[PDB]
């Protein structure tokens, strides 16, 4: 309605949560407005209804509050975000308001945050290979269009480098797949949580110096913003991209900078509300919690948008085995990690090619759409590789003058892989490039050795010298 | 020099992990016992005490 | 004020009932006595407080007072050259109040009182004054103390003092509306003070060691922590970066560890020599002190309390170095205090808000443009103690996710009485590439590459040592002898460093620079000998050696002379061979 | 255990100002008392030696000592593994005063040592190695205590 009615009768603070006793008119997952005697609002949200008392957990701190003139008023029934065409190019906050100085969106339409679950009759197959520029992605873990790739990462290691340079060297190639027409440049949704202003300086130069400022909406959680804000920003960002996506047919990219902020600001809600924990406390609906965030990309029959996800995350002991990583890993299409030991060795972009994984590699490669010899390639490097990597743990203990000479040309293989292939720098590969240093690499093996590769693309691209190409 | 480089290196280096990773998993389980005492007492609490 | 009764104490937790209408994160008065303690939850008619001193000898029934304000600290004059308490109090009023044991109820006021300042007015009757603008200036220890407006008073200027001395809380300035303002304001430990905006960084952090400044450096505005077990060296590096840095002006903060050290910074410092301003050193450094046999709940009050003095010279356009003896000690108040409220555990005890708190304090460094229009930068570098070394503990694992740089120390080292016991291939740098243009023409054009070529020597020598000790020395050709001797000299005469030595405490850069310029000569003089035949032995023997290996004692007056005469040695001595 | 890692000792060391361990490979050979010099540690000492109390050559000589006993445990675990093939005419010297070391200096027994004999004892083990070997003794404490026999033979 017009007007609003104000609960006062709060009987508990403690945390972030707040309890409220004449609150039976409350709608469970409402959105409410905390009022301090001091006049300050503060935002929150329902938990828990029932007929004896409601439960609010607090975005903002609770520092000033009293239970004598704290007062709770009903803003919404469902949380919902004003989207418009018209938001491209601004910044917000956590909780979608604006700090760039400009006033506020007029809303086209008012969506719900939560989303809904897509329709797996509405779906389709991700076909599009996106070219990324760095050979270990194009070559060894494609990427397509519609695909969830999160990058697996550590303390020291350059993620949000590497997240830069693909969004700034990401292009479609319609002239391999036939289909000719150019395409638009990506639409970037940019949601920080718990960012420090080391990494968001860099990440705003970056984007000002190519100039994706027009093309970008940015959602920013600062270290310094509060921890319970951090829930809502992966939703408001999903919904803007999916409204861009599915209503205007852009094409859009998703970053997301720490998954595990996002983790840790729900341990902190699920240990105030005594949940059942998880393996090392996190809460039991962890899965479907993160479940709600990543399948909201793909496409859909019958629309030319699509959604795409990259998903940034830290490894805390550069464990696998983590909750947050084992979890994320079964439910996206893959991940792309990275190494220390490659970064102690100057490498850029260190990406390890063992861990790494895409699952829809295969829709988007083949005759017709890359090469012909692609994923035979891609299987041959991925075996002499995991012989060479085999051969230095004996030749660490029985020395390598023992070797044969077919352990010495495969530990020669293994370091002119890593000294060539993965180590690029900051340049821009085609495709077509990191197939001809894929094949001199593979040059260096007997012809014979070849077992994952027929023999009539051995007889049409066998024999390139790597002395050709690097000098 | 192989035998005396197996006696003296890898075995106190896989004994100390063991050692760690038994305590880590003692440690766990110790800790998700004092949990089940908290539910319990909490179990206990509203099913008799409240009016 | 609201006034209640204690109705439940259990360890330095009281409740109180008959408290409506009190707030949170106020600070009430606890008993008759009058202790500090400030709310954390509110039920119903009671209130839960946290106690900063001892409750032993309460009974219940005693009043509690709440003072409607959260805890606070007095900003002015007169905080340098001193040494305070976890609460902000002098201790060298509690000596002379209470003898030599500390005592609970003490109140004693922040600043002096009776103190004369000479003022200087800076502003005019008819003036529009803002948050952060200066309005005076006051004489100090050579520095020059600037009263600034609160940051969120504004208005106009109603009449101004002239010249002349008073004290701290004589108005000097009244504003238009009646707001009177004086020498001091009282600032909330736990809000981050306004600034305009941030900064890059761009300028080194010069700390006088030589592996932290060439290898893992720090940028004036970064964050670092320092890592490792009982007698690594945090400590002593601490005070060495306290004692040697650039920074105008040095807060270090002791949470929760002994009293003996930090009376040696007692002792010590007002006999020492300011670096920059020739002054004695305690009239730039500021000590807050909370051992470790002291009450817990201070602990967490004294970091807060210690980095609002940071922020507040910061404002001034001062280059201020902040330091935290341990930040675990925090941590193990923050589990005292949340065991105390019964809540649900993380891993390890620790509650699970652990990694915001540390998050939140971390964030407030940084270079930034004050609010008046000057410039300041505040670097904070926090020392981490895990248990058994085991660094994947959860503080050490939430540190390194903010932090721009890693020093970890290895007690493998420290065994040996090998210092300052860095572990160069555990730590990392992420400044290192920012601060290439101020070494390019601070120190000199090819500095990069030499550093490289150190590190990149180092890698080698960390390489070849399985197959030595694995194969066995004799083994090794004549190419990888020589790489493991230049390694070895690397880590005897280069990242070896004396903190006691009266002349190898202190390193400038271009000292550092002589010797990585030595050492990479001998080493490309040596490479090339090879080629000719020259016998590893013959090269070794050489009496050049010993002049690169006491290179790093000679004083900086005399070490140009001693380059100089060096490299033509090197040059000599290998010429005079085959 | 050998865990140095336990928690009571861990937090007895975060604690103290040093520590004094003692050794079991010491005590199995019949060393007493069985301190090893290498894992202890004294973090108050430079305060209490020097001018004015003891003796002004004692931090000289405790440097000496412990480089020249690291030297020598170096030397020794250096043949555990590979072999005595390599030891030269010095590495010789450095054993030598290693095992003299280990039998008179830490091996005192029930007795009642002064600091002043505990000294002449050190000086006496010094006179061992050659004067271009000390690397850390100042030359004027080498002129007026160099030259002592092994006393407790
Ligand atoms: N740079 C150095 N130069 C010389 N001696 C050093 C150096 N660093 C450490 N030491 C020696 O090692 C000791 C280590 O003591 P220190 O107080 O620095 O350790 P810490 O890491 O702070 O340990 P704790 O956790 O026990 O407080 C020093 O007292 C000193 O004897
Ligand atoms: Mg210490």
């Amino acid at each position: 309605d017009l007007l609003k009615k104000e609960y006062t009768g709060i009987t508990y603070i403690s945390g972030p949560l707040l309890f409220v006793e004449n609150a039976k008119d409350l709608a469970y997952g409402a959105i409410v407005d905390i009022k301090d005697g001091t006049g300050r609002v503060r935002g929150g949200q329902v938990i828990e209804v029932s007929e004896e008392y409601a439960v609010i957990q607090v975005f903002e701190e609770t520092t000033g509050l009293d239970l004598a003139t704290t007062s709770v008023s009903l803003v919404e029934d469902v949380a919902r975000l004003g989207v418009s065409k018209e938001m491209l190019g601004r910044r917000f906050n956590g909780i979608g308001k604006p700090i760039d100085g400009l006033p506020p969106i007029t809303p086209e339409k008012r969506l719900p945050i939560t989303g809904l679950p897509l329709n797996p009759v509405a779906r389709r197959k991700p076909e599009q290979f996106i070219q990324t520029g760095i050979s270990t992605i194009d070559v060894m873990n494609t990427l397509v269009r519609g695909q969830k790739l999160p990058i697996f990462s550590g303390s020291g290691l350059p993620a949000n480098e590497i997240a830069a340079q693909i969004a700034r060297q990401a292009t479609v190639r319609p002239d391999l797949s036939g289909e000719g027409e150019k395409e638009e440049p990506f639409a970037v949704v940019f949601a920080a949580m718990g960012i420090t202003q080391r990494e968001l300086s860099y990440f705003i130069q970056e984007f000002e110096r190519t100039g994706a400022l027009s093309r970008s909406v940015l959602f920013l959680n600062k270290a310094d913003d509060p921890t319970i804000e951090r829930i809502l920003t992966p939703r408001m960002a999903l919904t803007v991209a999916e409204y861009l996506a599915f209503e205007h047919d852009y094409h859009v990219l998703v970053i997301l900078t720490d998954m595990t902020n996002y983790c840790e600001a729900l341990r902190e809600i699920g240990a105030a509300r005594e949940e059942i924990p998880g393996r090392r406390g996190y809460p039991g609906y962890m899965y479907t919690d993160l479940a709600t965030i990543y399948e909201r990309a793909g496409v859909v029959e019958g629309k030319k948008g699509s959604v795409t996800q990259i998903p940034i995350l830290s490894m805390p002991d550069d464990d696998r085995t983590h909750p947050i990583p084992d979890l994320t890993g079964y439910i996206t299409e893959g991940q792309i990690q990275l190494s220390r030991e490659l970064h102690r060795k100057g490498i850029y972009p260190p990406i390890d090619p063992l861990p790494s994984l895409s699952r829809l590699m295969n829709n988007g490669v083949g005759k017709g759409k890359t090469r012909e010899d692609h994923k035979q390639v891609s299987d041959q490097l991925y075996s002499a590789y995991a012989n060479g990597v085999d051969i230095r743990k004996l030749v660490a203990i029985i020395g390598e003058d023992a070797l044969t000479e077919n352990d010495r040309r495969y530990l020669q293989f293994a370091d002119a892989f890593e000294r060539f292939f993965i180590n690029q720098g900051q340049q821009n590969r085609s495709i077509e490039e990191s197939l001809q240093i894929a094949w001199a690499l593979l040059s260096m093996l007997p012809q014979g050795e070849l077992k994952r590769i027929s023999k009539d693309h051995i007889g049409k691209y066998y024999g390139q010298k790597l002395e050709e190409i690097w000098g | 020099r192989r035998v005396n480089a197996l006696e003296q290196v890898v075995i106190p280096g896989i004994r100390a992990q063991i050692r760690f990773i038994q305590q880590v998993l003692e440690q766990r389980e110790r800790e998700d016992t004092f949990r089940l005492k908290r539910i319990k007492g909490k179990i206990e609490a509203r099913e008799a005490e409240e009016e | 004020m609201i006034q209640g009764v204690i109705q439940k104490i259990a360890g330095p937790a009281v409740i109180a009932k008959g408290m409506l209408g009190a707030r949170m994160y106020d600070i009430c008065k606890v008993g008759e006595e009058g202790l500090v303690g400030e709310i954390i939850r509110l039920d119903g008619d009671t209130a839960f407080v946290q106690v900063y001193e001892d409750t032993s000898g309460l009974k219940v029934g005693e009043p509690v007072v709440s003072t409607g304000l959260p805890l606070a600290v007095e900003l002015g004059p007169g905080m340098l050259n001193g040494i305070y308490d976890g609460i902000q109090r002098p201790l060298e009023r509690i000596r002379e109040k209470t003898g030599i044991y500390i005592t609970r109820g003490v109140v004693v006021h922040a600043l002096d009182r009776e103190k004369k300042w000479a003022w200087t007015p800076m502003v005019k009757p008819g003036d529009e004054v803002r948050g952060g603008m200066v309005l005076g200036t006051v004489p100090e220890f050579g520095f020059t103390h600037k009263i600034l407006v609160p940051p969120d008073v504004r208005g106009r200027v109603k009449e101004v003092k002239p010249a002349g001395e008073y004290t701290v809380e004589e108005p000097v300035v009244v504003l238009e509306d009646g707001t009177e303002l004086k020498m001091y304001h009282t600032w909330p430990v736990r809000r981050a003070r306004p600034v305009q905006r941030k900064l890059d960084p761009n300028t080194p952090f010069l700390t006088g060691m030589r592996i932290l400044d060439v290898l893992f450096p720090v940028a004036m505005g970064g964050t670092a922590a320092i890592p490792g077990p009982f007698g690594s060296g945090k400590t002593v590096t601490q005070q060495s970066l306290a004692k040697w840095s650039n920074a105008d002006v040095v807060v270090y903060v002791g949470c929760g560890e002994r009293g003996n050290e930090m009376t040696d910074v007692l002792v010590e410092f007002p006999e020492l020599t300011d670096p920059k301003t020739g002054g004695p050193l305690m009239h730039r450094t500021v000590l807050i002190a909370n051992t470790s046999n002291m009450p817990v709940a201070a602990r967490e009050a004294s970091i807060y309390v210690g980095v609002t003095i940071a922020e507040y010279f910061r404002d001034q356009g001062f280059s201020v170095a902040l330091m935290a003896d341990s930040t675990s000690r925090w941590a193990e108040a923050l589990r005292e205090i949340s065991s105390r409220l019964e809540e649900m555990p993380a891993e390890e005890g620790y509650p699970p808000y652990l990694a915001a708190r540390l998050a939140a304090f971390y964030e407030r460094a940084g270079k930034v443009i004050t609010l008046g229009g000057e410039e300041g930068a505040v670097t904070i570098v926090g020392a981490v103690s895990p248990p058994g070394g085991d660094m994947s503990e959860p503080v050490t694992q939430s540190t390194l996710r903010i932090v721009g740089a890693f020093w970890r120390l290895d007690a493998s080292l420290a065994f040996r009485r090998h210092f300052p016991a860095i572990n160069w291939n555990g730590s990392y740098s992420l400044f290192t590439s920012a601060l290439d243009p101020w070494y390019r023409e601070n120190v000199a054009e090819d500095y990069p590459e030499l550093r490289d070529a150190i590190s990149e020597l180092l890698q080698r020598e960390a390489g070849l040592q399985e197959i030595v000790q694995l194969v066995g020395p004799d083994a090794l050709q004549d190419a990888e002898r020589l790489v493991i001797e230049v390694g070895r000299i690397i880590r005897e005469d280069f990242l070896q460093q004396n903190a006691y030595h009266e002349v190898d405490a202190y390193c400038s850069m271009k000292k550092a620079y002589g010797i990585m310029k030595m050492i990479l000569a001998f080493y490309k003089e040596a490479e090339a000998a090879i080629k000719r035949g020259v016998s590893i032995d013959e090269i070794l023997q050489l009496p050049v050696l010993e002049r690169i290996g006491r290179a790093r004692y000679v004083s900086e007056e005399e070490f140009p002379a001693y380059f100089e005469e060096a490299m033509k040695e090197i040059q000599g001595a290998f010429k005079a061979l085959a």
